RNA sequence: UAUUCUCAAACUUUAAAUAGGUAGGACGGUGCGGCUGCUUUGUUGAGCCGCACCACGGAAUCAAGAGCUCCAAGUGGGCCAUUUUUGGUAAGCAGAACUGGCGAUGCGGGAUGAACCGGAAGCCGGGUUACGGUGCCAAACUGCGCGCUAACCUAGAUCCCACAAAGGGUGUUGGUCGAUUAAGACAGCGCCGAAUCAACUAGCCCCGAAAAUGGAUGGCGCUUAAGCGCGCGACCUACACCCGGCCGUCGGGGCAAGUGCCAGGCCCCGAUGAGUAGGAGGGCGCGGCGGUCGCUGCAAAACCUUGGGCGCGAGCCUGGGCGGAGCGGCCGUCGGUGCAGAUCUUGGU
């Protein structure tokens, strides 16, 4: 409305992965969605139902609900001056599980197991990861060296492939 | 002033000469120059031959 | 304790830097760890 | 570090003793901007 | 007397001046729009808890 | 003793990796008011000429190059290329000083003045110690002569310092060669 | 059939940079038990609820702190700039995207200018810079150096910027590729004797280059430049930076068996200062009323004065004169309460 249509703007966004249209994997139907689970909302092109707006398509949220064939998604929105959770539902065929938060269980389990091990020997460490910091000196072995200059200019060159 | 300092070699005269040495080479090496035998066209301005 | 640090820390990279040199390979100081920084520009017209 | 660094209120200096390049270029160029490596000690003699 | 039409000039500094504003969230969100049934059936369990 | 272009030999590689455990090592002379320079020249030259940047790039030796006998005259060549206003060319120069700092210098100086090419603009393609038998440019043959004589034609008229310096003198400055 | 030149805002397999979303624990994890009318062939699941244990705070940096609510002003003509960009031959045209700026903002530089460069500001002393400059105007070198240019067209002289093109030059200055030459290169008479010929390239200069008041590198002038390109030292120069003094604002702290205080006070410690429309606080001033404290014929009000002083200021206190009958301070409270403008009103000049 009020200018513009539901689909307006779509016609790379809803269209389907070169060779990758027709029938769709049963993998998709496959999948388990609870509530919490982080998910991927991806548009398929051929499933005409259930379709987000194309705002959240390439976007990530949270599960709040799950129908027989839809599952409710929370996507945040930048209006003006605040952030809005605008609640959605989507049929499941549009959305991916997302991997957004796959290392932080296994992080979280190694940082309990080494905190438990440093208490058991009396010590006080932080589990902490840390940015890629400089690193110390080494010696690096001789070899032989091949020297680099400048190359002369010529035209004939400036051509892919030659004049 | 008293000009009766003391003769000190921290290195002894072999390992003195294994460094000069070494320090020879890293010069050579640090003067080379390309053998410029990559640009065929420019053989002749390059003064190569 | 933290003098002598300083002086003993300057002469062992003297000291590997030569190593370096007599053994004929090349000594990579460690990376800076620390910087200063200093700002140059006034507060006019800011990019966010 | 970070406890030490943040109990430093920022320093206030005054304007370099010999006044500076170009602050509008890179270092690199013969401006002032960017990373002068081991150089910035005699600006900081020239600064505090 | 033409006018101009549109623009968005301004508006990001606008929305910045006091945002952007993240709504803070509770542990426990509103169970409006989720499936009646289950709804019910999560009522009753807490009924007979 | 201040020049103010230094010569470099800058070594440096790409960062050690599973395919590559010894990647080729690199050198190159570099010319630059500083050492900082002279590595961001390094770097620029190894990134364009062997795909190798800084970011994924390991800086191994730098060190100075002096003049080996700084007190005796020598006939310096320099290959070049330079940027004009309409295209690129190559350009072989040469110079007469006692250290091939001041060959840069003057070749820098040079470029500046009859071609307007800023130092930017400018690649060093190759330096070298010519013989005077084996000198190209009339400029430099002149000087190769065993009775080298000629009166100083121009001379700038001044006192010795600022502290004898007057608006007014008696007469005129007495000039002769 | 196998090749091939050249293409797309409304074509496309492929496909960046920049930008967009999510997550990185105390609202976590583990093990038992329980509830259901939902779900399953199945206490099979799905949520939720109790108990027990663990949980070094789970990337960096910063955090002049975070959240919530009420009432309301003004505004709803914009404009300019780098980059992206549409219509248009173009426009100091017209219209969009991000950001910044002017509007609302002074200050140093660009001679001059809303937008360019620098930089934002309480009142001062000292020091140092930013942009820009150092022949005079005009603070700082006719400073130390290298080349180029000679303009008989007003040579040329600094982002925006106050324009110049295609073509040319045997002017001069560097480079590139070729040809001839001491078995002697080119021009003039086989003599003569050491350099010669040709094409490209690009710096400065010149032609190309015509308008009306006399005139604009800002002007004068400048050619061992005071022009052009590049350097080196030392200097000059902001209300910007640093130290100090003082004013205001904001934040923090100390002061009672009170020798104890306009505690609405005093003292101490840090940071900080632009403002149109607009909001608010604290104060100044005028005329009444309820109270209170006073002044005045030994001279009130009002008015006059190169007399003097206090306050950042609105204003206030006071000397002297004139005038000849009233007036003021303070606490509350009230109002027909503050003028430079309105082709404002009346009067006067
Ligand atoms: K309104
Ligand atoms: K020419
Ligand atoms: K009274
Ligand atoms: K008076
Ligand atoms: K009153
Ligand atoms: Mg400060
Ligand atoms: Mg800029
Ligand atoms: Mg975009
Ligand atoms: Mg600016
Ligand atoms: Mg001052
Ligand atoms: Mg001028
Ligand atoms: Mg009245």
């Amino acid at each position: 409305p009020a200018g513009h249509g539901l689909r307006s703007r779509t016609r790379d966004s809803f269209s389907r992965a070169f060779r990758k249209k027709g029938t769709i994997p049963l993998s998709t139907y496959l999948r388990i969605f609870k509530i919490g689970d982080y998910v991927d909302i991806k548009v398929n092109g051929a499933i005409h139902k259930g379709m987000p707006h194309k705002f959240y398509h390439g976007r990530t949220g949270r599960v709040w609900n799950v129908t027989k064939r839809a599952v409710g998604v929370e996507v945040n929105k930048q209006v003006r001056n605040k952030i809005l959770r605008k609640r959605i539902h989507v049929r499941i065929e549009h959305v991916q599980l997302s991997r957004c938060t796959e290392e932080v269980k296994e992080r979280m389990k190694k940082n309990d197991q080494l905190k438990a091990e440093a208490k058991a020997r009396g010590e006080v460490i932080s589990t902490k990861r840390q940015p890629v910091g400089p690193k110390p000196g080494f010696m690096v072995e001789g070899a032989t060296l091949e020297t680099v200059t400048p190359i002369p200019y010529d035209v004939v060159n400036d051509l892919k492939g030659g004049y | 002033k008293e000009k009766l300092d003391k003769k000190r070699h921290q290195v002894t005269k072999e390992e003195a000469s294994a460094i000069r040495a070494a320090g020879t080479s890293w010069f050579k090496t640090m003067i080379s120059d390309s053998d410029y035998t990559e640009f065929e066209n420019f053989t002749k301005w390059l003064g190569v031959t | 304790q933290y003098a002598k640090e300083y002086e003993a820390q300057e002469r062992e990279l003297i000291q590997l830097k030569r190593e370096a040199r007599l053994k004929g390979g090349f000594y990579v100081d460690p990376e800076a760890k620390l910087l200063f920084i200093i700002r140059i520009r006034g507060i006019n017209a800011m990019a966010p | 570090f970070k406890e030490a660094n943040n109990f430093l209120w920022p320093f206030q200096l005054k304007a370099p003793l010999g006044g500076l390049k170009k602050k509008r270029n890179h270092y690199v160029e013969g401006g002032d901007a960017g990373n002068r490596e081991n150089y910035i000690n005699e600006l900081i003699r020239r600064m505090n | 007397a033409k006018s101009k039409n549109h623009t968005a000039h301004n508006q990001s500094y606008k929305a910045h001046r006091n945002g952007i504003k993240k709504p803070r969230k509770h542990r426990h969100s509103s169970t409006k729009g989720m499936d009646p049934k289950f709804l019910r059936n999560q009522r009753y369990a807490r009924k007979h808890n | 003793v201040t020049y103010k272009f230094h010569q470099y030999q800058v070594v440096g590689r790409a960062l050690p990796t599973e395919n590559d455990e010894h990647p080729k090592i690199y050198r190159m002379k570099l010319w630059a008011t500083n050492e900082v320079r002279a590595k961001s020249k390094f770097w620029y030259y190894l990134r364009k000429l062997k795909k190798v940047k800084k970011s994924n790039g390991q800086m191994l030796a730098i060190n100075e190059i002096f003049e080996k006998n700084p007190t005796k005259i020598k006939n310096y060549g320099i290959w070049l290329r330079y940027q004009s206003r309409t295209g690129y060319h190559n350009m072989y120069k040469e110079y007469r000083d006692t250290t091939l700092n001041g060959a840069v210098e003057q070749m820098y100086t040079e470029m500046a003045s009859r071609h307007r090419v800023r130092h930017h603009c400018i690649q060093i393609i190759k330096t070298a110690t010519i013989p005077a038998k084996l000198c190209k440019r009339e400029s430099t043959k002149q000087f190769h002569d065993s009775k080298i004589k000629f009166p100083l034609v121009f001379k700038k008229v001044r006192p010795p310092s600022r502290k004898l310096k007057t608006t007014y003198k008696a007469t005129r400055p007495n000039l002769f060669m």
